[PDB]
């Protein structure tokens, strides 16, 4: 990027657009580090991962709005599948 | 009371089946009532019921008492729609006389079956019944036969599906056996002609109902059931999904629905799936998932005779049947159970105009005295005949080995196949290279040079390709595209055969 913010934003977007199937992968951790408020402020050290995740990595934690968005997306996808199930060709 | 009020009374009584306490007892077992099952299975507001007020006419053993009269008489029958397509359904009501079959029960089932055959729509039966109603004696037997005949008359005309959702014993077990597909619910359904008590009394064997006829037994050992589901709800959802695949009758082509997966999508992951060394196995299910639309595959008998794989999928939105050898299990060798499992699926697919796709990697048939004494010859002939008889489009891809008569059985081009393809790892030969060299050159000391020349000249797909046994040798990554193209060309395939009442398949 032209500045640090642009580079971090394009990364987050790149990690969300990365398709890897057949193995487990660390994209979830990488994506969470890149958006973490300490990392974005540059408040980082060699202990960053132990300090930010003492219990362990539990994956992203959704805010009420994020949870509502995820639920809406899932419901829309379910309804879209159900609807496509009804589109037979002419008989 | 007026006639109208008696009508509401009868409607209300029928809607409750055998009573609220019976319904509660049913629920505590973890089972749904017949009407709840119908509601879950059909499109909302589409169920039209038939013969609500039909009652049994038995007059023996106090069966004519008003307390023994139930409107509907332990079965709910009618029609509905699944995803907008017409279907006829009957559901057995366990809360009325334990779901025993009486004259009226069989009469209602036969009425719906006759209607379905008249209009040409599939039939779905949810089975939960103790057996014949002993109080009606021979009458019950007659009803069973009336059903059986219709099943046989409907075979190959309209698809028939059975879902065992409760106890099912005695002659009642035979009707599901005559249908095309049988599904079972785990831990709450079972099938057996004779119960455990008679088994103990006669053969001095100790067994439970689950062991004798549980879903696991009939999905892993007897090869009677095609799928087992966790719950009534899960079973019904999967039943709707499965029904989406089938055509309504044998007069209709394979269903074609809206498709988003491009028909020319490449599959580079297949270019190295097959190991070079013939001593290492791979998973054919991975290839099947890669090739089919959206990686969606409805497998049949997934836990029975795992050395072969059969199922339903879609190519470019068109329903197709998949048959493939499984090198991951028993080296992919054919045997009795796998032969039967493949043969019946192939015959069903052919009967209803569903194209067939085959993936071939087979070294031969399983050896041993157990296979010979079990009649491996006739069982393998079953699958061979199934492929030879089919007139639907047939597409075959050889990934690795195809040796001896097993190559012929697996839809070889000589069985009037349509298109046959070979991957670069294909090997079409009478037998293994070492055995062929032993037989041919035995009695010559310079074995090594002759064996090297033989392997160089024959341990590859060239011998078949040069004779036209395979239409082409294709890069694995293009597989899907090729198949799709062929399925578009062969959709209008038509073949002429000599007249006959029917064939005589080995049994
Ligand atoms: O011990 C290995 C030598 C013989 C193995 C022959 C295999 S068994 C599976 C396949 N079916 C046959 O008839 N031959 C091969």
């Amino acid at each position: 990027g032209s500045d640090r913010t642009e580079a971090l934003k394009r990364m987050a977007d790149a990690l969300d657009n990365y398709v890897i199937r057949g193995v487990t992968h660390n994209i979830a951790l990488l994506r969470e580090v890149i958006i973490n408020s300490r990392f974005v402020k540059g408040d980082i050290s060699t202990k960053f991962l132990s300090d930010v995740y003492p219990d362990g990595f539990k994956g992203h934690m959704l805010t009420k709005s994020e949870k509502n968005q995820l639920l809406a997306i899932a419901s829309s996808l379910f309804v879209a599948f159900q609807l496509r199930a009804q589109h037979f060709q002419e008989n | 009371t007026s006639v109208n009020e008696r009508i509401e009374n009868k409607r209300r009584t029928a809607l409750l089946g055998g009573g609220q306490r019976r319904i509660d007892a049913q629920h505590k077992r973890g089972k749904l009532t017949a009407r709840e099952r119908i509601s879950l299975l059909l499109d909302p507001g589409s169920f039209v019921e038939s013969d609500m007020f039909v009652e049994h006419r038995c007059a023996d053993f106090g069966m004519a008492a008003d307390k023994n009269k139930f409107p509907g008489d332990s079965v709910v029958t009618g029609r509905g729609r699944i995803n907008g397509r017409l279907v006829y359904v009957f559901s057995q009501d366990f809360t009325v006389f334990g779901g025993s079959l009486s004259g009226a029960h069989a009469q209602k089932i036969c009425k719906i079956m006759d209607q379905a055959i008249t209009v040409g729509a599939p039939v779905i039966g949810l089975n939960d019944s103790g057996g014949a109603r002993i109080q009606e004696g021979v009458e019950s037997l007659a009803g069973y036969a009336d059903i059986f005949l219709r099943n046989v008359t409907a075979s190959g005309v309209i698809p028939q599906i059975s879902l065992i959702m409760g106890p099912c014993a005695g002659g009642a077990v035979y009707s599901p056996a005559l249908t095309d597909f049988t599904f079972m619910v785990k831990d709450t359904s079972y099938l057996f002609i004779t119960g455990p008590d008679v088994v103990k009394s006669v053969t001095n064997e100790d067994v439970t109902q689950e062991e004798l006829g549980g879903a696991k037994t009939h999905t892993t050992m007897s090869g009677v059931a095609h799928r087992a589901f966790e719950n009534d709800v899960d079973a019904l959802c999967n039943l709707r999904d499965f029904f989406n695949y089938l055509p309504l009758s044998s007069q209709d082509p394979a269903p074609v629905r809206e498709c988003h997966d491009p028909s020319d999508r490449l599959v580079p992951e297949l270019d190295t799936i097959v190991p070079l060394e013939s001593t290492k196995a791979y998973n054919m299910v991975d290839i099947i998932h890669s090739v089919v639309d959206e990686r969606e595959f409805f497998e049949i008998m997934p836990n029975y005779a795992k050395n072969i794989i059969v199922g339903f999928a879609r190519m470019n939105g068109r329903t197709v049947g998949i048959v493939g050898n499984q090198p991951k299990v028993a080296s992919g060798c054919l045997d009795i159970n796998s032969s039967v499992k493949g043969a019946r699926f192939v015959r069903f697919c052919d009967a209803f105009n569903i194209p067939l796709i085959t993936f071939v990697d087979v070294p031969g048939f399983l050896p041993g005295t157990a296979q010979e004494y079990g009649g491996i010859i006739r069982h393998g002939a079953k699958l061979l005949y199934a492929f030879a008889e089919a007139t639907v489009p047939k597409v075959t891809v050889i990934t690795r080995k195809a040796y001896g008569g097993a190559y012929d059985v697996m839809s070889s081009k000589h069985l009037c196949g349509d298109t046959n393809y070979a991957w670069p790892t294909a090997e079409i030969a009478v037998m293994g290279a070492k055995g062929a060299v032993e037989i041919i050159f035995k009695g010559h000391e310079n074995v090594e040079a002759a064996q090297a020349e033989y392997i160089e000249k024959f341990a590859n797909p060239f011998p078949a390709a040069v004779r036209g046994f395979v239409d082409d040798i294709i890069q694995p990554s293009s597989t899907r595209a090729r198949i799709c193209c062929d399925l578009d060309v062969l959709a209008s395939k038509k073949v002429q055969r000599p007249w006959r009442k029917h064939a005589n398949i080995p049994l």
